[PDB]
């Protein structure tokens, strides 16, 4: 039952339209509570989960100023990276930053993480250890030299066990009302033919969190590896999420196949069938 | 507000411990303080820093040790010495900003202990045109004080300190000159403190 | 030769006029520039903090107008105009834009003035009282520089052909002649202090060297005077046995 | 270099007629980012619809939810327009009350 | 919270 916080930053060019476009947003475990956008009219961070509002302008101020700061470093990487692998000026790009901290149950550090990519592409990423570093290609590799210089990776080190599992504590605290909750997934089965001899049964299941499920088609203890439909857990809009999964099953034999939903929030695995 | 050097200046014979007081203002966790020295023909370069409370740092026989508690990060050296006359300002970082903030400057003026004084008054000559004249009056302790002359057209200048690895007679110094016909050494020195037995030879 | 390199290193400006200073970055790894500007009451200021190309933003204080420019990650600009009071102006990189030590350029002393009134310095050496060497075994040489302005000048003494640390006495502020005028052309003195042997060897040379810091040949000189641009100017004298 | 967008169009609560309820158009798994999505009802654009910040998943593709609120009469076609550069015209996915 | 000081570019 441990928890993390993770940044998710992207930066996307438009040659000569204008500034390239900034959006930043953070996830406390699978709620958003932060947003950045270049630009939106506030120019200033903003709250998205209501219990990180109560926070005053202190807290507003330093957090807009250090993301702006994370924008900039990023405009300048934007064309270094334009020049490293000798792309056209006349084409948008890519880069996108990750990071983020995992406390355990007890309010422990576990483990902190950040991997950076160019176009979609693997570019650099912090190590098991967070001492080394790893870069994809020759050109990432350019780079990975310089942070081994300016000692990117101790000091951020220090940010991961430090001011981020702290703030980390402190966000499951002030809204450990609504970030600590497990709700359940709602589950049933509906049925659709498709011809006379063949039908679908799909096993739903909606208003669940956190995200992480299964859904398992078994027929008779076999597992429909080869079988079965699956979507994406998908969010509702409203804090909870929604996934399915579907087989396609022999018209007349809808007992043989049974489902299971196995969740954080479910006591124990349950076995719905028709 | 924010940083407060509340002493300007502090004056002080070599020898005597120095201590630079520095107050701070931040609503922030985010408390990083400086102490940069910037010396008379130089730039400004760092003396120390931390953002640790109660952690004494050293740095060149100069300390000072962060006090979250009180706002306070106080510099501190053992004995002054001649060379560590400088401006001192004292700067924090509050982590939200992107700018730095630095005090008013607390100008440190370390004079000498004039061992065995031996004041006196002199008369140089011109090189060029003998006829030009300056008036020099030295060999006191750094305790007299030097007075601006009262007459406009007679020039007096600060008290300045000069050093000699000759057996260290390190010693003040201060000149006087005026163009008039009618100025002389014996009055030039006027509106001064200086000892009765101030040397004046013929 | 250093980490940080910064133009113009002085320059007099007219009032309402304008000058443009550029700082070059050396190690592409400090690339947190800034500009803060340093007052005639010796206060430390910021006035921009820019890391991308492209950046511009004006702002105005008491005495200039400011517009700043990061040209590339290695070039920033910094235009001055409208100017009131005299400043000096540093330039900045830090390893990270805050937290941590901010590393400073040389610096651009501005002075404003009116050009017409601009004089070098008068120098000359005074040899020592042979009352003092004859009392204390010691000789006193003094340099009187006088009558100039701006007051940026430069005091040096040379022995032997080498310029000297120990004895060295220059005075720590000039004078103001005409203390009345708030353009009062200016005095420095200094100190020159040798043992006496020393002073009575006719085979040693003393040299008062003052660097003056004045106009450009690329200024135009009027009045029926010569032309106070930048320049040394020197007095000297030889040692004097007995 | 570049990936398709994956779309899914759904309604927030169990579809009941006559109750407000929310329509969903969740596109996920797309490359480069900037993408076009329109929710259409009946054929005719929606005007008042809002999406959520843009973010992305751990292979490096993006996610984008658009919403809007809408009634789900028996007479009423709910449909979603997408166009994205690895998309050669705009493709449209319906809602099934399903 | 965001990272406190943005460091080297790339």
């Amino acid at each position: 039952g441990s928890h993390s916080m993770r940044y998710f930053f992207t930066s996307v060019s438009r040659p000569g339209r204008g500034e390239p476009r900034f959006i930043a947003v953070g996830y406390v475990d699978d709620t958003q509570f932060v947003r950045f956008d270049s630009d939106a009219a506030s120019q200033r961070m903003e709250p998205r989960a209501p219990w990180i509002e109560q926070e005053g302008p202190e807290y507003w101020d330093q957090e807009t100023r250090n993301v702006k700061a994370q924008s900039q470093t990023d405009r300048v990487d934007l064309g270094t990276l334009r020049g490293y692998y000798n792309q056209s000026e006349a084409g948008s790009h890519t880069i996108q930053i990750m990071y983020g901290c995992d406390v355990g149950s007890d309010g422990r550090f576990l483990r902190g993480y950040r991997q950076d990519a160019y176009d979609g592409k693997d570019y650099i990423a912090l190590n098991e250890d967070l001492r080394s570093w790893t870069a994809a290609d020759m050109a990432a590799q350019i780079t990975k030299r310089k942070w081994e210089a300016a000692h990117e990776a101790e000091q951020l080190r220090a940010y991961l066990d430090g001011t981020c599992v702290e703030w980390l504590r402190r966000y499951l605290e002030n809204g450990k009302e609504t970030l600590q909750r497990t709700d359940p997934p709602k589950t049933h089965m509906t049925h659709h033919p498709i011809s006379d001899h063949e039908a679908t049964l799909r096993c739903w299941a909606l208003g669940f969190y956190p995200a992480e499920i299964t859904l398992t088609w078994q027929r008779d203890g076999e597992d429909q590896t080869q079988d079965t439909e699956l979507v994406e857990t998908r969010p509702a809009g409203d804090g909870t999420f929604q996934k399915w999964a579907a087989v396609v099953v022999p018209s007349g034999e809808e007992q043989r196949y049974t489902c299971h939903v196995q969740h954080e929030g479910l006591p124990k695995p349950l076995t719905l069938r028709w | 507000d924010s940083v407060t050097q509340k002493e300007g200046l502090v004056t002080l014979t070599e020898g005597l411990p120095v201590m630079l007081n520095c107050t701070y203002q931040t609503i922030y966790s985010n408390a990083f303080l400086f102490w940069y020295v910037h010396y008379l023909n130089e730039s400004p370069r760092l003396l120390l820093k931390s953002s640790t409370d109660n952690k004494r740092t050293e740095h060149q026989g100069f300390h000072a040790t962060l006090h979250k508690s009180s706002s306070s990060f106080h510099l501190q050296k053992s004995s002054a010495q001649l060379s560590d006359s400088a401006l001192y300002y004292c700067a924090l970082s509050e982590g939200g900003n992107y700018k730095y903030v630095f005090g008013a400057g607390t100008r440190l003026k370390v004079i000498a202990h004039i061992q065995n004084p031996d004041p006196a008054v002199y008369q140089l000559r011109d090189s060029k045109s003998s006829d030009k004249s300056v008036c020099l009056f030295t060999d006191f302790d750094s305790q007299t004080n030097v007075s601006q002359s009262k007459d406009s057209d007679v020039y007096i200048t600060d008290k300045c300190v000069l050093d000699m690895r000759s057996m260290d007679f390190k010693s003040n110094s201060a000149v006087a000159w005026s163009n008039k016909s009618d100025f002389a050494c014996a009055n030039a020195f006027n509106n001064s403190i200086i000892p009765e037995d101030t040397f004046f030879p013929s | 030769v250093t980490l940080l390199e910064q133009n113009p290193r002085w320059r007099l400006v007219p009032r309402g006029q304008a000058v443009n200073l550029r700082c070059i970055l050396k190690n592409s790894q400090y690339p947190w520039m800034s500009w803060y500007q340093q007052d005639l009451q010796k206060q430390l200021q910021w006035l921009f903090t820019l890391r991308s190309p492209g950046d511009k933003e004006v702002k105005s204080l008491p005495g200039a107008d400011y517009l700043a420019t990061r040209v590339t990650d290695t070039e920033l600009r910094l235009q001055v105009a409208n100017m009131s009071q005299g400043r000096t102006l540093y330039c900045t990189c830090s390893a990270r834009h805050s937290a941590e030590t901010l590393y400073f350029g040389s610096g651009t002393r501005l002075t404003v003035l009116d050009l017409r009134n601009v004089f070098p310095p008068e120098v000359a050496v005074f040899e020592p009282s042979e009352a003092e060497i004859s009392h204390t075994q010691k000789a006193t040489l003094v340099c009187l520089a006088t009558g100039f302005y701006p007051d940026h000048v430069e005091l040096s003494w040379w022995v032997n052909g080498k310029e000297v640390h120990s004895g060295v006495c220059t005075d720590p502020q000039p004078l103001k002649e005409q203390p009345a005028l708030n353009d009062s052309r200016y005095a420095l003195s200094s100190r020159l202090r040798v043992s006496a042997t020393f002073w009575q060897n006719p085979r040693n040379h003393f040299r008062c060297q003052v660097q003056f810091y004045g106009l450009s040949e690329n200024d135009e000189w009027t009045q029926d005077r010569a032309k106070p641009v930048t320049q040394i100017v020197s007095a000297e004298a030889w040692g004097r046995a007995d | 270099i570049q990936r398709t967008p994956k779309i899914q169009v759904y309604s927030r609560h169990p579809a009941e007629n006559g109750k407000s309820n929310f329509l969903n158009c969740y596109v996920s798994g797309f490359h480069p980012s900037d993408i076009e999505v329109d929710l259409l009802k009946n054929g005719e654009r929606i005007e008042k619809v809002e999406h959520s910040d843009l973010s992305f998943s751990k292979d490096w593709s993006f996610y984008l939810l658009y919403y809007t609120e809408f009634t789900p009469t028996e007479k009423d076609e709910y449909a979603c327009r997408v166009n994205h550069v690895t998309l050669s015209q705009p493709k449209i996915v319906k809602w099934d009350r399903d | 919270v965001v990272v406190g000081a943005v460091g080297v570019g790339k």
